[PDB]
């Protein structure tokens, strides 16, 4: 929730 | 003959990294600034005993695979998501183990958010190293 959008 | 005596080092290696939001994205369009760090605790030397670290960035970061051979070993660079970040450690060292691997979670906060300040503590163990191996992991 804190975090952003990952890769793969 | 032989040896009445063993003998078991103990090393930590702390692993960490900051990420903070770029005031303006680049062109690419990269949102922010982040640095991974290999350091030994309390600003304490580690060349001693490690040859190299590699950092496996992932596959759509530019030639993917950093290596620093001498301090600090650190990244820095620019990015849009956060991502697992397998980080190998090479000692100066004879026999097995040679090297270990981590996998780091490089991981980004969002807008408004603190930036990110993190410390990780792994640590490892050399039971009865060469006598060449135990002097560059206790060397002063």
């Amino acid at each position: 929730t804190k975090q952003t959008a990952r890769k793969s | 003959s032989h040896m009445a005596s063993s003998c078991a080092v103990q090393v930590k290696l702390e692993l960490g990294h900051r990420a903070q939001v770029r005031k303006k994205p680049t062109v690419e369009g990269f949102t922010h600034d982040w640095m991974v760090f290999v350091r030994g605790p309390e600003h304490s030397n580690i060349q001693h005993f490690v040859e190299k670290v590699v950092f496996h960035l992932h596959e759509s970061f530019p030639r993917p695979k950093r290596v620093c051979k001498d301090p600090p070993y650190k990244v820095e660079e620019s990015g849009y998501a956060g991502f697992i970040l397998p980080i190998e450690v090479y000692f100066k060292n004879k026999e097995e183990p040679r090297k270990v691997r981590f996998d780091y979670d490089l991981f980004l906060h969002l807008e408004g958010h603190p930036p990110v300040n993190h410390l990780r503590c792994e640590k490892l163990t050399f039971n009865n190293p060469t006598e060449d191996f135990r002097r560059k992991l206790l060397k002063a």
